[PDB]
RNA sequence: GUGGGAGAGGGUGGUGGAAUUCCCGGAGUAGCGGUGAAAUGCGCAGAUACCGGGAGGAACGCCGAUGGCGAAGGCAGCCACCUGGUCCACCCGUGACGCUGAGGCGCGAAAGCGUGGGGAGCAAACCGGAUUAGAUACCCGGGUAGUCCACGCCCUAAACGAUGCGCGCUAGGUCUCUGGGUCUCCUGGGGGCCGAAGCUAACGCGUUAAGCGCGCCGCCUGGGGAGUACGGCCGCAAGGC
């Protein structure tokens, strides 16, 4: 059921299609560096498309991981 | 002409000397293409989400054009000839998408 | 011998065996056990006991180099990659973390017949 | 591609009257222009059949519609033709 | 037509990171690998496991779906260029210009063929190890064609919704993708589910019809013999119609 708090919920305003913006973006993304579902995205369809695609544009850029080891276990 | 944006990022260890060398060739260059640059971002560098070239870091660029469709690639192609150039992406300007408004 | 007092260890779990690599702080082996090491032979590698058995075999190996806490790296899913980091836990070794650091391709290589209903 | 103004420059230029967006030889027109800037590209781009599929429908749609003027007004047809280059 | 929109629709070029394999360097030692259990195999010419560097081929994790695009086959990292289809609004222009479509032409998964290139992983055949009463298999270790690219052929399929295309008519409820609006809701296009009437041998279908109707095309007429024989046409061949 996934009941923390949408990625949205936590947080404004901010341009879904921007790539730079590494510090939001980064909130999108799991403890690894994987994009998180609509579930905990809260976005919307049309929403987490243009995330996605943005993202990756950022991961091309360095900006953001494309994947991230796992701490604990 | 359409408009684009040019994301450049460069070595993290060039001196003031070498860092404006690049830039030069980035300016030298776009004229070549048409580039008319309606603005610029030198963010600096920063630290990457992983190691680019051997670097943990990067110099950053960003240059908001207007330019012959048709010379775009091929502006990329110069672009990335140098070697403080590890990176080189145009990406056709867009309105934003607001979200959570 | 050369006393490095604080390394990494790589526990490399599968459903056929467990092995067990310790490292100095830049990743060189200081030494290494397996079930095979071990006096294990065929299916008993993949063992559990095996694994905590081999897990022990490396720390105390690398107390000799006068090792003291390391940094527990996990890779692979097999029968016996817990009892590898509870081996090293209850050890004198000092765990200072674990890791899970199992490689996934982004999909690249067909995989053997066996594998496969994935890529 | 193909702009408002390449676009517009061809609508007057075969528009019955002004406001004339919708007649036959208006149409035929534009057709002829999408039709000729596709073939340009399946020169290049030969294995693009997808696309070609477009150059098909538009070349039969045109088709139809010069066919309605043959029968319509011999005249204005002729006229058509002639000025774009129809035919062959 | 004008103005908006969504999309893995197509083609060309470029490019990113993960992983596998190989090569080089370091560090390190007796095994690794594999199975039901084993063995073949690989390793002291130092393998496996670990770190650093390099080369190359192929495929794109998460997002990702019960989702989307396309006429079908099919299409999935990201960037640019070239290009197709399509939906909505405005009622602006033409004035029945329409539907279907024998033949023709084009497209058409995989395997396969020809020429040239490439070859990491995978793997028909094949070489071995097990298993078995046997095992020309299933399991394990290898491995050539091929799988990849270009250009040219081949033209098949459970090429499936096993449901030809178009148009009008006949309760609703619910989920969803994409657009418009006075934005609890309404309205248009698409994707599902449950169902009115009705239809069906039944199963089931049911505004995404398998209902009620009109138009046009294709096709069926007991089973085996046989998708064979003959002929014709097509193909380099395999072989297709
Ligand atoms: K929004
Ligand atoms: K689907
Ligand atoms: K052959
Ligand atoms: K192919
Ligand atoms: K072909
Ligand atoms: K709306
Ligand atoms: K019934
Ligand atoms: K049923
Ligand atoms: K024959
Ligand atoms: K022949
Ligand atoms: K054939
Ligand atoms: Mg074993
Ligand atoms: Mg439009
Ligand atoms: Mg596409
Ligand atoms: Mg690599
Ligand atoms: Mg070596
Ligand atoms: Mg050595
Ligand atoms: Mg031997
Ligand atoms: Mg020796
Ligand atoms: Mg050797
Ligand atoms: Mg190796
Ligand atoms: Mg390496
Ligand atoms: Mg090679
Ligand atoms: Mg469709
Ligand atoms: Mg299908
Ligand atoms: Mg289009
Ligand atoms: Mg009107
Ligand atoms: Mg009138
Ligand atoms: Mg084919
Ligand atoms: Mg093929
Ligand atoms: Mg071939
Ligand atoms: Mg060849
Ligand atoms: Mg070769
Ligand atoms: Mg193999
Ligand atoms: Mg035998
Ligand atoms: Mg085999
Ligand atoms: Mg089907
Ligand atoms: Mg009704
Ligand atoms: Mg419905
Ligand atoms: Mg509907
Ligand atoms: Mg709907
Ligand atoms: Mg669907
Ligand atoms: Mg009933
Ligand atoms: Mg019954
Ligand atoms: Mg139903
Ligand atoms: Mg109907
Ligand atoms: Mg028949
Ligand atoms: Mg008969
Ligand atoms: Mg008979
Ligand atoms: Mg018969
Ligand atoms: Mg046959
Ligand atoms: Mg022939």
């Amino acid at each position: 059921p996934s009941r923390k708090a949408k990625v949205k919920a936590t947080l404004g305003e901010f341009d879904l299609r921007d790539y730079r913006n590494v510090e939001v973006l980064k909130r999108f993304l799991s403890e690894t560096g994987k994009i998180l579902p609509r579930r905990r995205t809260g976005l919307s369809g049309k929403e987490q498309r243009i995330l996605a695609k943005t993202i990756k544009r950022a991961r091309i850029l360095g900006l953001l991981p494309f994947t991230e080891k796992l701490v604990r276990k | 002409m359409r408009r684009y944006e040019v994301n450049i990022v460069l070595n993290p260890n060039l001196d003031q000397s070498q860092l404006a060398l690049e830039k030069e060739i980035i300016q030298r260059a776009l004229e070549n293409y048409g580039a008319r640059v309606e603005k610029v971002e030198e963010l600096g560098l920063r630290r990457l989400a992983y190691p680019i070239a051997k670097d943990p870091q990067g110099y950053f660029l960003w240059y908001q054009v207007e330019m012959p469709e048709d010379r775009v690639n091929d502006l990329a192609r110069e672009l990335r000839i140098r070697d403080n150039v590890r990176r080189v992406m145009v990406v056709k300007s867009q309105e934003p998408f607001l979200a959570n408004a | 011998k050369r006393q490095v007092a604080s390394g990494r260890a790589y526990i490399h779990a599968s459903y056929n065996n467990t092995i067990v690599t310790i490292t100095d702080p830049d990743g060189n082996p200081i030494t290494w056990s397996s079930g095979g090491v071990i006096g294990y032979k065929g299916s008993r590698k993949g063992t559990p006991y095996a694994a905590q058995l081999a897990a022990l075999d490396a720390a105390k190996k690398a107390m000799a180099y006068g090792m003291q806490s390391v940094d527990v790296i996990v890779r692979g899913t097999g029968a016996g990659r817990e009892q590898a980091i509870r081996a090293l836990q209850a050890s004198g070794l000092q765990v200072k973390s674990i890791v899970d650091d199992t490689p996934v391709p982004h999909n690249g290589c067909r995989p053997k017949k066996k594998f496969r209903k994935a890529s | 591609p193909i702009t408002k103004e390449e676009k517009q420059k061809v609508i007057q230029e075969f528009a019955r009257f002004p406001g004339d967006t919708g007649s036959t030889e208006v149409q035929v027109a534009l057709l002829t222009l999408r039709i000729n800037r596709l073939s340009e590209h399946l020169k290049v781009h030969k294995k693009d059949h997808h696309s070609h599929r477009g150059l098909l429908m538009m070349v039969g749609q045109r088709r139809r519609l010069l066919r309605y003027l043959q029968r319509e007004d011999p005249e204005r047809y002729r006229a058509l033709i002639e000025k774009l280059g129809i035919r062959g």
